[PDB]
RNA sequence: AUACUUACCUUAAGAUAUCAGAGGAAAGUCCUACUGAUCAAACAUGCGCUUCCAAUAGUAGAAGGACGUUAAGCAUUUAUCAUUGAACUAGUUCAUUGAAGUCAUUGAUGCAAACUCCUUGGUCACACACACGGCGCGGAAGGCGUG
RNA sequence: AAAAAAAAAAGGUAUGUAUUAA
């Protein structure tokens, strides 16, 4: 019976993939830190539409979904 | 009754409505029997002196 | 807001409609909320190719309402007085 | 209140995170029903909660059925039904007679 | 804040267009204060009638934000 | 053509007949009467113009005469949402002095209302 | 715990968190180490610039802004890049921001 | 002139037809109370 | 808040839907509202344009043109004449207002599809909305299902004959004094 | 009557697989186990698979936000 | 924190408000409302020419900037030169101010400095 | 109007006439279904930041942040407050301007007039009881009166009854001043 | 307007220019028809400040409109899908069955003109005066400045 | 050596019933 917040919480410093809503890209990294809108912000990611990124942050009204 | 009180009121309250409706129908025709009785009892008061 | 008002003053007068999806619902106002989502009654309905039906009922949501036609006699209404006077509030 | 999101946070707050109180089948309670009415008044005990109202009708499906919660739900209602009874004796007392009959002794 | 009024619309086969192109009808069942409407017996109409509808699932909701206009097609 | 006091802000400007951009491309020019927070506006006598898809191959740059399709519709309540930028027409059909004189007197009208609603309650 | 509850100084503290500890902490150890940062906007053309303010919105005022925006037809395509000095960014048409090494 | 409804311990008038008194059966307080009727011949079995 | 209600000038304490709605529908603010919309309409065919004139420098040219044309004589109606007139003129004006002339559902009124068209009620596009527009009703026909079976023959002893055309008051006595046949 | 959210509070403890359709522009349908929800209507689906519009691949345990969402449906 | 307060002390500059159009608006700033609306004197408002072979611009920021009244008929390219535009908030995206004004200066927020000199 | 459902009767309904239908346009924006913002936006490539370095040798330096330092002004000069507070915390049995007998009895006065007098004050503390001690708290760089002293007595019940009498109501009247009454507290 | 009956319901919070200095009840707060600076509003008041305000020495003209006519103007482009049978080239016509189907084809799109009609203005005063680009009385709309 | 209680309805809108003149 988990929920979102509980999700993400448990999710911190596990390495996520974060589908955004436009061009199916997806950042694969290590979760840092999500606000109360769930920004999120990651380390060593890397952006699938190849590259790799040294830190991110991602603004919350552009994610589609946040997988392990 | 039921074309008078169907307009307003939604159709779904309107059974329970007109069982209630009845019902203090008949409740008032029970109080006017017994006022009719109280006035036969005094009729019969005013009689006997 | 004096626009939500004068929504409000239209009550069951002939209104129109322009949807943000482009069509055109002109007909009777039933309900209208604060949150502009309104509800019609016996209205013609334009879809934005111009294909006319007609429907009995309708409800709206008001985030996708454009503009909304009054009738037009509600310019002069008391809601755009802008020197008013009125009297104390009752106290409770 | 002030917010839609607000509002509909306190209705999953009130959906996820003994208590007994609504009990029946069929909605009652003695208190919910008469909010915002002269009659009945403010805050009422423990916790008629979603949560514990839809794993009770669940239950009722389940068929586990022990009316407890009628035995203690008859000494709560039946007071109230007698304290209504009681309100229409007084209300028959009030309303029949005043100065009246001197009057009526007069006719 | 304030509820939308539906009330009058409940228990009644409504048929309302999801976003720009789709139109669903089903017996409307709960709403919302964001107009997310729950309903049964969803079916996904289509130009032809019989054809290319095809019916969703015993019971869906809908989020509010994809509501345009709302028509009962009822008493 | 006419100029707008310097410094004027949505509320200074009432009853000037206005121009209103929309996301969609369209205008309703009219006269101002109300508005809200969230920038909603009335406006009294208005009508959208509109370019049509034929004619906007004409304004493509390279004088220009576009056919701009308009249809009338009189006292509407605008959207804010949809409400892009807003641009001045014309100055309103009375002037400053003279909209000084009938605040006045309005005014004034008013508070004898209020006087004579208090002293017709009062004894009675 | 919900926003309505807490007092007018509880929302400053939880602010300064936020900022401080958080997802924007990534903007603000930006704006002190003058390290300069990538920005993409829903626009889809990215500005290589030095954050001099930031807000809760993500609105930030910039310093030595450059803008980077190709365009394609029929899949021929140029690149463009406009420099700026100072800008003030509204930060709705933000969607992914990095911080240079 | 009026008989008090042993539901809601309020007031009826016999003048004031049905119409009016719809009004007074479907509020909270008589609603209620019927209800609550109910739910004792519900527990007397 | 607080809703004002500036038709009533009366104030109603915290605002609800279910409050603002009785009060709205109350037959008092009814009253106030129409009655307020009948003045502010009638005031825009009672105020006067009162448009501003500018007047040139008559030329040479039409001061002698129009010297030479005699000068006609104006007529103006004593105050007490002029008050009565306004008030007739007026009252016209309302009668022509009124008049809707429905003579067409005079004349099918033993049609076989009267009861389905004209009756406004039992339609279809206004049917279903009349009875919802029917009052509350608080306190204190001609079906649909009519066929030409009733009254087979239109005349027996039960029409009256049509309504002469009216006539206008002013030149009442412009009519033919005299009909050409005699009527019983 | 029947709340929305209720009948999604139905969905997480009955365990009825929903397929969830998205907004017209992306041009996915989820489908999976609906485990848990916010206010927001931002829901965390079990097993999910993401399929194109049923060669789609398995996607695991998702947050999916509720800004995307028009239908949840079984 | 409000970044909008700093826009307030930018009154009286020579700005570009860079819209989500595209259309640029050139011109003198005046009072920034707290939702962004703002609002501008002497604007030349125009939308820039992507090149690329004849790409076509913006088809709905041409009718708007048409339908403003302030385009010349005689204006080879596409521009549009009017006095007071009013701006909804939403609709900015960037805003270039002048390269003249210092920052240091402008960035302190008083309500800042007045909670921690309060504490 | 015909039907017009309405509170108003039918004058007033007829009076409210709405303008003729909108005639029909054609729609020159993009229909509903087809309103998207700018899909497949060009993530920040490593070619992006293969393209950082010509803006990082161009700028390599940024400017400095002026306003923040008006901010590390404040927070540091907090910092040197606690710093002075440390200072005056180190320092009853050694300053003995405090050093007079034994605590209990020690009553402490405030609020008093800085024009006040000993002898005044000797009277209205002599009310409760004999005076043992008195001490008047005078600042160290000059003789002003702080407004405070210190008054030990004979018994420690006569203080206490002094505290209670004299601070317990209004404060002790005097001179002009309302004078607060404790214990020592130190 | 008064009395009675019944129904529907009740308080988002805070604040009213900023900055600095002096004073009253080491830290902070509050306060001073206290002192300065800046800002804002209202009211006055000025600028050889800027723009605009129509013929009568004539039957005109300027701005803006017509949801006006010529006008079926001229030039273009358009009028449903599926199933079965017959003929047919190797797609076409006719008949039957089903589905939906804004009206228009005198339409819609583009192009241009002529005509007619509506609203508005100081239709003010002095002047019919050979100059190198003023300094009549007002009204409208602004900008700047002082109090 | 110690001791003992509290002060209160509010008032808005709507509906029905009765009264306010030859
Ligand atoms: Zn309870
Ligand atoms: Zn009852
Ligand atoms: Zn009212």
């Amino acid at each position: 019976p988990v929920n979102p917040k509980p999700f993400l919480k448990g999710l911190v410093n596990h390495r996520v993939g974060v589908k955004l809503k436009f061009n199916s890209t997806e950042y694969r990294g290590t979760l840092v830190s999500t606000d109360n809108y769930f920004n999120l912000q990651l380390n060593e990611a890397e952006e699938f539409v190849h590259g790799t990124l040294g830190e991110i942050f991602i603004r919350c009204n552009n994610v589609l979904y946040i997988r392990e | 009754a039921a074309a008078a009180a169907a307009a307003a009121a939604a159709a779904a309250a309107a059974a329970a409505a007109a069982a209630a409706a009845a019902a203090a129908a008949a409740a008032a025709a029970a109080a006017a029997a017994a006022a009719a009785a109280a006035a036969a009892a005094a009729a019969a008061a005013a009689a006997a002196a | 807001g004096i626009p939500v008002k004068l929504l409000n003053e239209a009550q069951g007068h002939i209104v129109s409609l322009e949807l943000t999806t482009g069509a055109t619902y002109r007909g009777k106002l039933v309900e209208s909320e604060d949150s502009m989502n309104v509800q019609l009654r016996d209205v013609i309905a334009t879809e934005p190719q111009g294909a006319v039906t007609h429907m009995d009922q309708i409800f709206v949501r008001g985030s996708q309402i454009k503009f909304i036609v009054v009738p037009d006699l509600l310019k002069n209404a008391p809601l755009f007085k802008k020197n008013s006077s009125r009297p104390m509030p009752p106290i409770r | 209140m002030s917010t839609p999101a607000a509002e509909q946070r306190k209705l999953v707050e009130q959906l996820m995170g003994p208590k007994i109180c609504k009990s029946y089948l069929v909605g009652e309670c003695p208190y919910d029903l008469f909010q915002g009415t002269k009659q009945s008044l403010g805050k009422c005990p423990q916790m008629h909660l979603t949560k514990h109202k839809i794993q009770y009708e669940r239950e009722v499906k389940q068929g586990k059925t022990f009316p407890e919660f009628e035995r203690e739900y008859l000494a709560i209602l039946s007071r109230f039904v007698n304290e209504c009874n009681g309100q229409i004796s007084v209300a028959l007392q009030n309303l029949k007679h005043t100065a009246e009959e001197r009057m009526k002794i007069q006719q | 804040v304030s509820t939308p009024e539906l009330k009058k619309y409940m228990d009644k086969k409504i048929l309302l267009n999801i976003n720009g192109s789709r139109k669903v009808a089903g017996i409307l069942r709960g709403y919302d204060i964001f107009l997310n409407v729950v309903l049964d017996d969803a079916m996904e109409i289509n130009g032809e009638d019989p054809a290319n509808n095809h019916q969703l699932g015993l019971q869906t909701v809908i989020r509010g934000n994809s509501i345009i206009s709302l028509e009962a097609l009822d008493a | 053509k006419i100029q707008v006091a310097h410094s004027s802000r949505l509320a200074n400007l009432i009853d000037y007949k206005l121009r209103v951009l929309t996301q969609d491309g369209r205008v309703y020019i009219g006269q101002l009467m109300a508005f809200d927070k969230h920038m909603n506006l009335v406006l009294n006598e208005c009508i959208e113009e509109r370019v049509p898809k034929t004619q906007l191959d004409k304004l493509r740059p390279r004088t220009l005469n576009i056919k701009v399709e308009k249809r009338v519709l009189g006292l509407t309540i605008l959207r804010g949402e949809q409400i892009l930028s807003t641009v001045v027409e014309d100055k309103p059909l009375l002037s400053k002095k003279e909209r000084l004189v009938r605040d006045k007197k309005e005014k004034k009208q008013a508070q004898k209302q209020t006087k004579l609603r208090k002293e017709k309650e009062k004894k009675p | 715990r919900p926003k309505h509850e807490l007092s007018r100084a509880e929302l400053e503290e939880l602010e300064e968190f936020e900022f401080k500890h958080g997802p924007m902490s990534l903007i603000n150890d930006a704006m002190v180490t003058r390290t300069p940062v990538i920005i993409s906007l829903r626009n889809n053309h990215k500005i290589i610039a030095r954050v001099k303010a930031f807000d809760r919105h993500c609105n930030m005022v910039l310093e030595n802004v450059k803008e980077l925006w190709t365009e394609k037809k029929g899949k021929n395509v140029i690149n463009r890049e406009r420099f700026i000095s100072k800008l003030f960014l509204r930060g709705d048409s933000v969607i992914v921001v990095l911080k240079t090494p | 002139k009026l008989q008090v409804c042993e539901v809601c311990g309020a007031y009826l008038s016999r003048l004031d037809t049905d119409r009016r008194l719809a009004d007074h059966f479907l509020g909270k307080i008589h609603l209620g109370y019927v209800k609550m009727r109910e739910d004792y011949d519900r527990l007397m079995k | 808040t607080r809703y004002y209600c500036e038709y009533c000038h009366s104030y109603l304490t915290h605002d609800t839907l279910s409050v603002r709605k009785s009060h709205l529908v109350g037959k008092n603010h009814l009253r106030i509202t129409a009655d307020y919309y009948r003045n502010k309409a009638r005031d825009i065919i009672n105020k006067h344009n009162h448009k501003r004139r500018h007047i040139g420098k008559r030329g040479r040219k039409e001061r002698e043109n129009s010297s030479q044309n005699e000068t006609l004589k104006v007529t103006c109606l004593s105050n007490k004449e002029k008050r009565h007139i306004m008030h007739v003129k007026k009252m016209n004006q309302k009668e022509l207002a009124q008049t809707s002339i429905d003579t067409l559902k005079l004349l099918y009124d033993g049609s076989p599809g009267y009861s389905k068209v004209f009756v406004d009620a039992n339609r279809f596009d206004i049917g279903d909305l009349v009875k919802a527009s029917k009052l509350p009703q608080r306190a204190n026909s001609r079906s649909r299902d009519e066929t030409c079976e009733s009254n087979p023959f239109p005349r027996l002893n039960n029409p009256k004959k049509l309504e002469p055309p009216k006539i206008l008051s002013q030149w009442s006595n412009t009519i033919p004094k005299t009909s050409i046949f005699y009527s019983v | 009557m029947v709340p929305p959210i209720n009948c999604i509070f139905n969905f997480l403890q009955q365990q009825t697989p929903v397929t969830i359709w998205l907004f017209e522009q992306i041009g996915i349908r989820i489908k999976g186990k609906i485990v848990g929800f916010d206010e927001f209507m931002n829901v965390v689906i079990d097993e999910a698979v993401e399929i194109p519009v049923e060669k789609g691949t398995p996607l695991g345990k998702i947050l999916l936000k509720g800004d995307n969402i028009t239908l949840i449906t079984s | 924190m409000k970044l909008v307060n700093f826009l307030k002390k930018l009154r009286n500059e020579q700005v570009t408000i860079e819209l989500k159009n595209g259309t640029t608006v050139w011109g003198t700033l005046q009072s920034v409302s707290p939702q962004m609306n703002a609002i501008l004197t002497d604007v030349k408002l125009t939308l820039p020419q992507p090149r690329l072979n004849k790409l076509n611009s913006n088809g709905i920021a041409m009718a708007s900037l048409y339908l403003t009244g302030g385009q010349q008929p005689t204006a080879s390219d596409n521009i549009a030169s009017l006095q007071y535009i009013n701006i909804r908030g939403n609709t900015i995206r960037q805003i270039i101010l002048p390269d003249s004004l210092n920052l240091d200066s402008l960035l302190v927020d008083q309500k800042q400095l007045n909670s921690l000199r309060r504490s | 109007m015909n039907y017009n459902l309405s509170k108003y009767p039918d004058d007033v309904s007829r009076l409210f006439k709405p303008r003729p239908p909108l005639s029909y346009k054609r729609p020159t924006d993009y229909p509903y279904a087809k309103r998207q913002t700018n899909p497949n936006i060009t993530g920040v490539a490593n070619l992006l930041s293969t393209s950082l370095k010509h803006y990082m040798e161009e700028f390599p330096e940024g400017s400095p942040n002026n306003h923040l330092q008006r901010y590390e002004d404040i927070k540091l000069s907090k910092i040197k407050n606690a710093q002075l507070l440390d200072r005056r915390l180190q320092n009853p049995n050694v300053d003995p301007h405090i050093k007079d007998t034994d605590p209990y009895r020690t009553i402490f006065i405030g609020r008093l007039p800085y024009d006040l007098d000993e002898i005044e004050l000797q009277k209205y503390f002599v009310k409760f009881g004999e005076i043992e001690k008195i001490r008047i708290v005078k600042d160290k760089i000059t003789q002003k009166s702080k407004g405070y002293a210190f008054i030990v007595f004979k018994d420690p019940i006569s203080s206490k009854m002094a505290f209670k009498e004299i601070g317990v109501h209004r404060g002790i009247q005097i001179k002009d001043r309302i004078c607060i009454v404790d214990i020592e507290r130190g």
